[PDB]
DNA sequence: CATATTTTGCAAAATGACAA
RNA sequence: CCUAAGAGUAC
DNA sequence: TTGTCATTTTGCAGGTACTCTTATTCAATATG
């Protein structure tokens, strides 16, 4: 405070977190990745390759025309505009997101590229080398190549610079965070796709049956090239007891595993000593030499580089190259296919040889039991592809398709000698349709579920969806490296448990930077180049890796790491760059690629003034941050970037997190060494060598888990249940829900901010958009109607508005051009001249075929009246005349739903055809069967509802809103539920807010002391009286406020019954689903239960009369159903058998008849006979 | 094995 | 074993029988470089490997912050502070004996008792 | 959304005590507990009714009216 | 201008010899 | 209407 | 006139019910 350099406390860190969320936000990774893709990656994709050259040779039959031409097309700078929409009339105007959402447009912006066309001419003189020159016809002229969808709030969106007032004007919720696309009016979010990192050597043991014992592999890939995956594997043949332990490498496009020494000799290292030096860096390590001698013994047959190249070419799978050119083929394999991530040029054989030696070294170290096999689940070995890289690779493929099409068109128009035009060449539909298809559907091509419909049930649900990662498929386990990067307890319970993860609150994903400045820094500061590195003269040299590429060695790694840290801590190096120094392995790794997940941490320095380790951040920085925050709600601004640029906080990912020591809290772990028995037991770690400090432990949780009060007092599965269940909580998802035509919307009448609240939930805006209510809960075995997770809800409380909800549903309908003049028309169908008119009443429709808002609608009533033209002059069906030129295509209300029509919206689609949306509003009032849950995984349905007079009451007349069974508590061990009830009682009495943050020093004893100071029993018990008789209950009841969510699972949306209804057209069985009035599945194991019961006739009735009973005729000669049965004429005849008096009828399921007919169609005769030919 | 996890064998 | 290489073409040298002197003779397989043998040992196979447990020790191993510190007696400096770590041999049957490196003398001493 | 008319549990009318509560919080710089006690909310049911309310209607009022007369 | 076609878990069964 | 995909409920 | 032993190829399928939403149906060059 008064002292500027005083150390900070645990309370001060929340100021730092506030600054972080003031600069980053909650969906910063999405926007950052997209901005990186738009600003830089599009230009790189355009410039790389995309130079179409077509050399039209002279083909001179006569020397008069011995001129060869060469047409080249190049792409210059790319311009991406603000989002705009075309129109049926051709007028183009600015498009805003809350117009694309309503009109089912795509929030996309056009792309233009400066295309330069050049032509060269040369004299086709045989023998003489051709020399091409300009003809001075340099034409260049931007062209429209497609449209890129733009995510909201990105740098190229209209809302990026919008203020709060502007957002209100544009019908946009200020709480909306962006980070999603609008494809055809639907909000789509790109789930972060997890993958294994590239250019990292991983060594794995193999099982006993396999001949290879250990395999070292690298998934080599280059970012600035073809972006192709080539997998190099180095395998150690022979088990432990085997003698012939030869190491072999699996080169691409080679049918066999070449021995390693052959590869070394091919690269240009002939002597055995030099090869072993390249492989083994220690002369004294005779074990590795002994293990490696079989390789040189195997390769002794080849003693020359050309011989090795010929050997590789002979093993080459092409088998279409002459003997002397096999050398060239092998050279190409070793240049453009072997370790592409190192280089694609020539003259770098030594670097690739060194890398191969390093891989073999790692393999031999793992085989010698000197290091464990690499863990596949280490989160530092994983990368998350965000919207940026995904769109980048998709656009790369799509633009390659477009440029191949351009080249094909140019070839076609030059071979046919037609004129050349740019507009006829480019096909923007390619890029536009490809991007729209990849984003509209889950699939990512031409993987699945990459893009998903954004969840808008609740604000926290939307936030969790926007920070979701999926792993394509023990990988399901919660790894140690997941600390502080993904939520420890937030994952689906089903098949995706552990595979689907959620980012922690402060976790970010790197967007990738150019490693050239770092390489220049390394070269300047004294990094030895790898070309002239001799391991013998520099034994204790630290290998320096940049993005998995071994760039050289350094002899003083300590000073190099210190200066790299200083540069990154002053901003000269991008803070996303991760630098790891492994002292034991003598390695230095620098990673700058995208997809790395990191988190911020406080920096701890020596602090010689105090004589002990201390945080770099002091009270002065906290005061400046507080001043900036107060000014935002005139001095110099102090933001999170200010802390970053002055070396106060650092970005650490899992790889760098391996080589640091972190203090959990500053106030207890930094200073060197009568305790409260109520406080939990903590240790000081008895060690003072910390390098970093956690900003706050509660930041390891995700968005959904940050809502849980006292999550550290709960059993972990309960926290997981609440994390999965708060996304289904009902509240206010956005403030502008009144101007959005969403398919389904649920809103609480009276959302209440929790009495027990966490510090992390005011960055999630939970107090502004709550999704629950504070209900007075009593834990009591009152009437027996709350057993087995049932609950008793107060009917009087429901009558006054507790948990009441609004429900909106929207129906969309378009008119489509079936032809040139076959346009549909929205109108009120008339029974005189319309076909297939539904049984619902059309009365509520007025002239334009749309119910005006305010009209009550019940189930099956028609709300949108649409008709389509058909071919006239047809007579059938009994009441079909030439007047019936219109077929009804109306949209009725849901059969099980009803309400008041709220709003209807008419507009024009992209094609210019009128289409409408009808939003209908109803009110959901809690009833028996609705599902409610606390914030601790205590789900349950309403068993019964009692009025106020019947509920138990305290001496003050307070009656509970809810009664829950005690038996739900002991087995589930949800102590946090009880603690939060007590804290909420104290907070309601005292008027303060209960601080239910996880790892604070808030104990039950202190809360009880406050409650006793308020005049109540310290443990929350209250003397209650029975409602029916007024007599005191012998047992005192745990009583107090508790926060409950109303879940989306209401009984009225699940009740379903079917006596008889529509049948499937193929199998003649009941249809599937309650939305189609379907039937319940009587599955196999229900049939097994009925067999066990011994009820044969009930089983037959279920399988025949209840589902499908079909009478079919057969003959006694052949058991086939090929019997022609004219029932009215009473004539039965099986052609072929030529019988008419030997026919039977049988009752079999129609599915059985279909199976027999399909077997007959498959050349099998299932002859059915009605008598036994053999004795039992 | 199995399948999954023919046989072995077949 | 201490394998040695030819000094003419930098290639391996293999053991070879001799008749005139009945002695071990190391010979080159490509240039016929021939010389005497330093030791009769030509192949060592460590079924139980004792070395490699202290591997990874570096002249600045104390700079690692993750390595735990201790005040155990250093029997070359009598200094308290030092770093300690368990055996680096990753075999499943290795013992949990600790190794200590003094940060003022870089002398590695163990906590074993059978050896002492 | 907007302040509930009555306390859910007991039924005391609290819909007329929202503006007074805000005035006490702002003009008089009273803490929440004393302001709640001043308005007559003694049972913690009413206290949680008024204390935890979120006035979202202001946000709704920020947007321009759809049907403006 | 409109329709038509370009991750996982092995024991064997089979193969190439073979040796007098 | 079919197909595919995704999300979810109770085990 | 009979055993022998030692590499190379051989097939796959993953629980029971139930709810909801979204997209898409070959594009484009070519002849009648
Ligand atoms: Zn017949
Ligand atoms: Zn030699
Ligand atoms: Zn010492
Ligand atoms: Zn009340």
């Amino acid at each position: 405070f008064e002292d500027e350099s005083a150390p900070i406390t645990a309370e001060d860190s929340w100021a730092v977190i506030s600054a972080f969320f003031r600069e980053k936000g909650l969906v910063s990774q999405q926007l950052d990745s997209f901005n990186q893709f738009v600003d830089y990656t599009l230009q790189d994709i355009i410039c790389e390759d995309s130079t179409l050259i077509l050399e039209q040779l002279a083909q001179h039959t006569t020397e008069s025309d011995n001129i060869s031409r060469k047409y080249e097309i190049s792409f210059g700078k790319i311009y991406v505009t603000k989002p705009m929409v075309n129109e049926s009339d051709g007028v183009t105007h600015a498009l805003y997101p809350q117009e694309a959402r309503l009109r089912n447009l795509t929030y996309s912006s056009g792309l233009f590229v400066d295309v330069k066309k050049r032509t060269y001419e040369a004299i086709d003189v045989p023998g003489r080398e051709l020399k091409y020159e300009l003809i001075a016809e340099e034409s260049e002229g931007k062209v429209f190549i497609g449209r890129l969808p733009i995510m909201l709030r990105s740098k190229n969106c209209y809302l990026s610079e919008a203020t709060e007032s502007d957002l209100y004007k544009l019908k946009e919720c200020p709480f909306d965070m962006g980070g999603y696309f609008i494809i055809n009016g639907s909000e789509k979010v790109l789930i972060a796709q997890e993958r294994s990192a590239g250019n990292i050597v991983q060594v794995f043991k193999k099982a006993a049956p396999s001949p290879i014992s250990h395999v070292a592999e690298i998934r080599s890939a280059l970012e600035k090239g073809s972006r192709f995956i080539s997998t190099l594997q180095v395998k150690l043949y022979g088990r432990e007891g085997s003698s012939a332990r030869t190491i072999k490498a699996t080169l691409p496009y080679i049918k066999q595993d070449i021995p390693i020494v052959i590869i070394f000799r091919a690269l240009g290292i002939i002597p055995d000593g030099e090869i072993l030096e390249h492989i083994c860096y220690d002369v004294n390590d005779w074990q590795m030499l002994e293990m490696l001698k079989p390789c040189v013994e195997d390769g002794f047959v080849i003693q020359d580089r050309e011989t090795a190249l010929d050997f590789i070419g002979r093993r080459g799978t092409a088998l279409g190259i002459k003997k002397e050119k096999r050398i060239q083929y092998a050279k190409d394999i070793l240049q453009k296919e072997f370790l592409p991530h190192i280089t694609q040029l020539e003259g770098f054989e030594s670097r690739k040889a060194f890398f191969l030696g390093y891989m073999i070294n790692r393999l031999l170290l793992c085989a010698l039991d000197r290091k464990d096999q690499d863990d596949r689940d280490h989160f530092g070995k994983k990368r998350l592809d965000l919207a940026g890289p995904l769109l980048a690779q998709l656009f790369k493929t799509l633009f390659k398709k477009l440029t191949k099409d351009i080249f094909r068109y140019m070839q076609r128009t030059v071979e046919e000698a037609h004129d050349f035009n740019m507009k006829l060449a480019i096909n923007a539909k390619t890029i536009t349709s490809g991007l729209k298809y990849a984003l509209a559907t889950g699939n990512w091509g031409e993987r699945a579920g990459v893009s998903q419909v954004l969840n808008r049930y609740t604000y926290s649900s939307t936030l969790s969806h926007l920070r979701r990662t999926n792993t394509p498929i023990k990988p399901r386990q919660l790894h140690n490296t997941h600390w502080g990067l993904v939520c420890p307890a937030e994952t689906p319970e089903g098949q995706a448990c552990g595979l689907v993860k959620n980012l922690s609150l402060m976790s970010c994903i790197s967007v990738g930077t150019d490693p050239m400045p770092i390489i220049t820094f390394l070269s300047e500061w004294g990094m030895e180049p790898l070309e002239d590195y001799v391991p013998h003269q520099s034994p204790d040299a630290t290998r320096v890796f940049v993005n998995g590429v071994w760039h050289g060695v350094h002899r003083n790694p300590a000073r190099l790491m210190e200066t790299l840290r200083t540069l990154r801590r002053k901003g000269d190096i991008n803070p996303e760059v991760s630098m790891i120094r492994d002292i034991r392995e003598k390695e230095l790794k620098i990673f700058t690629d995208a997809g790395r997940v990191y988190r911020p941490l406080f920096i701890v320095e020596d602090d010689e003034s105090l004589g002990h380790k201390e945080l770099k951040v002091r009270k002065g920085h906290i005061a400046k941050l507080m001043a900036t925050e107060y000014q935002d709600i005139d001095v110099e601004e102090y933001t999170w970037s200010s802390l970053l640029n002055e070396g106060l906080v650092e970005y650490i990912d899992a790889e760098e997190e391996e080589s640091i020591l972190i203090a959990m809290q500053p106030e207890d772990l930094e200073p060197a060494e009568d305790v409260d028995p109520a406080k939990r037991i903590r240790v000081s770690h008895h060690a003072t060598t910390f390098t970093h400090c956690e900003i706050h432990p509660s930041m390891i949780l995700g968005v959904a888990a940050s809502i849980i009060p006292f999550p550290d007092h709960n059993q972990s599965p309960r926290n997981t249940y609440q994390s999965a269940m708060g996304k289904q909580a009902m509240g206010v998802f956005l403030t502008n829900y009144n101007v959005r035509m969403d398919t389904m919307a649920n809103i609480l009448y009276y959302p209440q901010k929790p009495l027990g609240t966490t510090r992390a939930m005011e960055y999630l805006k939970f107090r502004e958009l709550p999704a629950g209510q504070n209900a007075i809960v009593a834990i009591a075995c009152y009437s027996g109607y709350n057993q087995e997770d049932s609950m008793i809800m107060n009917q009087s409380s429901i009558d006054r508005g507790l948990f009441r909800s609004l429900f909106f549903r929207s129906y969309m309908d378009q008119e489509k051009k079936y032809g040139m003049s076959i346009t549909e028309t929205f109108e009120k169908p008339q029974r005189t001249n319309t076909l297939r008119m539904k049984h619902g009443t059309y009365d509520k429709l007025d002239d334009d075929g749309l119910i005006a808002p305010g009209v009550r609608v019940s189930g099956e009533d028609v709300i949108i009246g649409k008709t389509t033209p058909i071919s006239p002059d047809e007579e059938e069906l009994g009441q079909r005349t030439a007047y019936h030129s219109k077929r009804d295509a109306s949209t009725p209300l849901r059969s099980t739903e009803n309400g008041i029509v709220d709003q209807v919206l008419v507009t024009t689609n992209q094609d210019g055809l009128k289409f409408v949306k009808v939003r209908v509003r109803t009110t959901k009032i809690p009833q028996i069967g609705d599902k409610f849950a606390s914030r601790h995984g205590q789900k349950g349905t309403i068993g019964i509802t009692y009025r106020r007079e019947d509920m138990p009451f305290t001496a003050e007349g307070i009656v509970p809103d809810l009664i829950i069974n005690p038996h739900a508590i002991p087995s589930r061990m949800t102590v946090a539920h009880l603690i939060e009830c007590l804290l909420s009682k104290v907070a309601a009495l005292s008027g303060n807010e209960g601080d239910a943050s996880p790892f604070t020093d808030i104990t039950v004893e202190g809360i009880s002391k406050l409650l006793r100071e308020h005049g109540y029993q310290s443990r929350g018990f209250e003397v209650m009286y029975n409602g029916h008789t007024g007599k005191k209950l012998m047992a005192q009841i745990f009583f107090g406020p508790t926060y409950y969510q109303r879940l989306r699972h209401m009984v009225d949306d699940k009740i379903h019954a079917r006596a008889r209804g529509p049948m499937q057209v193929l199998t003649r069985q009941p249809v599937e689903g309650r939305s189609r009035d379907g039937g319940l599945r009587f599955g196999e194991m229900e049939r097994d239960c009925m067999i066990a019961h011994g009820a044969a006739s009930f089983l037959k009735e279920r399988l025949m009369e209840a589902s499908d009973a079909f009478r079919v005729h057969i003959c006694g000669i052949c058991g086939l159903m090929t019997v022609i049965a004219k029932l009215n004429h009473n004539q039965f005849e099986c052609k072929g058998c030529d019988n008419k008096i030997d026919i039977y009828q049988i009752h079999i399921p129609y599915a059985a008849k279909l199976l027999f007919q399909e077997l007959m169609a498959m050349n099998i005769t299932p002859r059915l006979y009605t008598d036994r030919s053999r004795d039992f | 094995t199995x399948p999954g996890v023919t046989x072995p064998g077949v | 074993t201490t394998f040695r290489f030819c000094r003419d073409c930098n290639n391996m040298l293999y053991p070879r029988e001799d008749k005139e002197n009945n002695r071990l003779l190391f010979e080159c397989r490509t240039c016929s470089y021939v010389e005497e043998a330093g030791s009769p040992l030509v192949y060592r196979h460590e079924l139980i490997t004792n070395i490699g447990e202290t591997a990874g020790v570096v002249q600045d191993i104390g700079s690692d912050p993750t390595l735990p510190r201790s005040d155990r007696e250093c029997p070359k400096c009598h200094s308290r502070e030092n770093v300690f770590f368990q055996s680096q041999q990753r075999r499943k049957d290795t013992s949990m004996v600790l190794f200590f490196v003094c940060l003022s003398c870089s002398h590695i001493f163990t906590s074993d008792q059978k050896n002492k | 959304m907007i302040v509930p008319v009555r306390c859910f549990s007991c039924g005391k009318v609290v819909g007329d005590k929202w503006e007074s509560y805000l005035n006490l919080l702002q003009e008089d710089e009273l803490d929440e507990g004393t302001a709640l006690s001043r308005l007559g909310l003694k049972r913690y049911c009413c206290r949680r009714m008024i204390l935890t309310h979120v006035d979202l209607i202001e946000k709704f009022l920020r947007y321009n009216p759809l049907e403006k007369r």
